[PDB]
């Protein structure tokens, strides 16, 4: 099995646990904890080919976990992700990839934008919004919720897309 | 690099060394080490290996304490601050505001992650590995008394959620599926109706769905603290692995049972009606990508009784024989062509334990629990980091539930198998194979007819779903 | 280049996978790795003909109870392992032998009777006793410690043997 190190990154109190959990193992998470580094594997077929994800988990609370640089060293693409209900995350995408060029020293590292918690009905960032950011980056985007399971399954499977295009 | 604390008021300030760790030759893997520096490694500052702080918990209770390992955490947690150069000094001495170019430095990047990588080992200690504070109601203590020490607004949400965990723990995961269940499949047996429930009267894919879901239910139990040990094998064998001997026993469950239909249907004609019932079902399984269904009903059409019984396999349909040559392949040449197979999946599965237990089991007997380099003695992790590689093979199979409904009323048919009655293990195996004597006895001694058993009819409605 | 199918067989607390490894260890007790071919295939010369040793040792399985047929079929060859120490386990060799005999369905199987962890006190088995119940089945005996390393080559060669001359 070729082997594709997933980094998970993004502001906190988002869903990055709750969306990596989902996909994980198929059950949503309500609590809500801080997480410092978790990492879950999982083994899926993507386009036909057998691939083991190593999903890490990383932290979002800003100078409260900031080991962030050592995440990013160790990954191959990365998944940013933003709570669509909160504003604040949505502008911190920039940061992040900022943060995540200057560690892998290079400008076209594999990532993808997510918009989670869709199911929730307040909007205060528009799909419009978020893919001309995501368009301006070349990074795709996907538009997921994890408690009804919509989009993070093609969420985590478009940035294995990502990786696999860019290694080659 | 840094000046980190004096090595004698902190002990894992000591400089690596190869009297005490040993690295496998970008994150640094570790082969040995004394107890000392495998605390050390498991909440390092520079890297992030949260595989470490898995694969340690999992497996050190060969040589570490419970008791012992938190004395070693709190230990680790509580850093001391590094001692001022003379410069920092003088305004220390005057009382002049000291500028501390390099402590603001330290305690960024020593204590910030070093502190907060103990709450993540002591975070993930206590939701997974829970079985340590229960047996040992002290431990738990000495966990809360530690919880507590931890003060400063950072660090202050994180023992909201150890403290969080603790207390579900002490008092004690709804799915969503993206796809509806397919519905269920029924044949002769029409719902409801417990009584008349058998091997032909089933449909032969519910019988393989509800057998999917009750051997995954069985396969998802079994935690590692069952297997890290080598205990399922010791004399403690039904207080330490309740869950894995209870899948085990499932297994041979079913394969007597398959074995029991097969050579109690007397008559010809309907035991080859049942034996391809019974392929039927090893197809299904297949696609449900249940090998350890496989392997149960692969081992029923090898054991004694039934393969001697070449009459009643010469009739079975050549697509049916193709399928069970195919599913027997698996098995042969030590797994590797089910090996290969359980790599290249989509999974939900079943595992089978039988190579996770004869691995789990060799691979402790075979390396050393300790190794000496240069005269000391450092604990063999490489040992425990294969074992947890097991552990953590089996783990990556556990997440992913099916897609099935659960049929209460077959599921507590196979529950309530019982195919060695009130006999023993010895005497039903010979039962079983005199029983296959008598119905095909061997050469040159005549096949006698026998009569038909089942009043229903025998056509298999094929593995393919109605929809 | 002849291949051997050898099959180890005995109770659980009889230690069996120390047998194997034993074989398989003859060098260094540094590494060992079961999954990898090498560990239960080991290229040997006996009697001045090479040969090949494919030895299916299925420790911590004994569970499986009715998967014992399945494994005992595939081996050419049989040590029934008993432990000195358990006069339990001599007893149970009957049965593995009977049951060796109903799987490959012929009364001869090439087969050897082995002692193991024979250096230790407490030898509840005598010697005399293993001696005559191998004369009674017509199969060699041999003695093994499972910690020295003394005479499991020479079961495994005497193994090999019988296996031999049963094919003539
Ligand atoms: N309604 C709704 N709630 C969601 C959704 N995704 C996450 N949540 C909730 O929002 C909170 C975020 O939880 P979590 O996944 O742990 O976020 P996090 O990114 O891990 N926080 P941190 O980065 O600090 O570890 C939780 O209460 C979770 O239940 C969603 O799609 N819909
Ligand atoms: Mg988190």
């Amino acid at each position: 099995m070729t082997e594709y190190k997933l980094v998970v990154v993004g502001a906190g109190d988002v869903g990055k646990s709750a969306l990596t959990i989902q996909l994980i193992q198929n059950h949503f998470v309500d609590e809500y904890d801080p997480t410092i580094e978790d990492s879950y594997r999982k083994q899926v077929v993507i386009d036909g080919e057998t691939c083991l994800l190593d999903i890490l988990d990383t932290a979002g609370q800003e100078e409260y976990s900031a080991m962030r640089d050592q995440y990013m060293r160790t990954g191959e693409g990365f998944l940013c992700v933003f709570a669509i209900n909160n504003t604040k995350s949505f502008e911190d995408i920039h940061h992040y990839r900022e943060q995540i060029k200057r560690v892998k020293d290079s400008e076209d590292v594999p990532m993808v934008l997510v918009g989670n918690k869709c199911d929730l009905p307040s909007r205060t960032v528009d799909t419009k919004q978020a893919q001309d950011l995501a368009r301006s980056y070349g990074i795709p985007f996907i538009e997921t919720s994890a408690k009804t399971r919509q989009g993070v399954d093609d969420a985590f499977y478009t940035l294995v897309r990502e990786i696999r295009k860019h290694k080659e | 690099q840094m000046r980190l604390p004096s090595a004698d008021v902190y002990r894992f300030a000591e400089p690596d060394s190869e009297e005490n760790i040993i690295f496998e030759e970008g994150i640094p893997i570790i082969k040995a080490g004394t107890v000392i520096k495998l605390i050390e490694r498991l909440t390092y500052h520079m890297y992030a290996d949260p595989n470490f702080v898995r694969t340690f918990l999992t497996t050190y209770r060969s040589f570490c304490k419970p008791q012992e390992l938190l004395s070693l955490i709190i230990e680790r947690f509580e850093i001391p601050e590094p001692e001022p150069t003379e410069a920092d000094r003088i305004a220390i001495e005057n009382g002049d505001q000291p500028l501390s170019a390099e402590l603001k430095r330290f305690r960024k990047e020593y204590i910030q992650p070093v502190q907060l990588r103990v709450l993540n080992v002591c975070r993930h200690w206590v939701e997974h590995h829970f079985y340590d504070f229960e047996r040992d109601a002290y431990l738990l203590q000495r966990m809360e008394e530690f919880i507590g020490t931890v003060r400063g607004k950072a660090m202050k949400k994180w023992v909201e959620s150890i403290t969080k965990i603790i207390q579900r723990k002490k008092i004690a995961h709804n799915i969503t599926f993206q796809s509806s269940p397919p519905t269920v499949e029924w044949h002769i047996s029409r719902p409801g109706h417990i009584e008349t429930f058998d091997l032909l009267t089933l449909h032969p894919i519910e019988i393989a769905r509800q057998l999917t879901l009750l051997e995954s239910d069985l396969y998802r139990a079994v935690q590692p603290s069952e297997l890290v040990g080598s205990v399922w094998t010791k004399e403690d064998k039904e207080i330490n692995s309740p869950n894995l001997l209870k899948m085990i026993r499932h297994t041979t469950n079913l394969t007597l049972w398959f074995e029991k239909c097969i050579v109690e249907t007397e008559n010809l004609e309907e035991r080859v009606a049942v034996v391809s019932r019974i392929i039927e079902i090893l197809q299904v399984f297949q696609e449900l990508n249940n090998f350890n269904g496989v392997l149960e009903v692969v081992s029923a059409m090898n054991s004694s009784p039934v393969y001697r019984l070449d009459h009643t396999f010469e009739q079975i349909p050549s697509r049916q024989k193709k399928i069970l040559e195919e599913a027997h392949e698996l098995s042969e040449d030590h797994y590797k062509k089910y090996l290969a197979k359980l790599r290249s999946i989509n999974p939900p599965c079943v595992p089978f334990f039988g190579i996770y237990l004869t691995n789990i089991l060799k691979t402790e007997e075979g390396n050393p629990e300790v190794l000496k380099r240069h005269g000391k003695e450092l604990i063999n992790f490489s040992k425990r980091r294969k074992v947890a590689e097991i552990t953590g093979e089996i783990q990556q199979y556990q997440n992913q539930p099916y897609c099935l409904r659960v049929e209460s009323d077959i599921k507590r048919f196979f529950e309530n198998l019982n195919p060695m009655g009130n006999s023993m293990e010895k005497e039903f195996t010979d039962y079983l194979f005199n029983k296959s004597l008598e119905i095909e006895p061997r050469n040159p001694k005549p096949l006698p007819r026998f009569p038909k058993k089942y009043s229903y009819p025998l056509k298999s409605p094929g593995v393919r779903p109605s929809n």
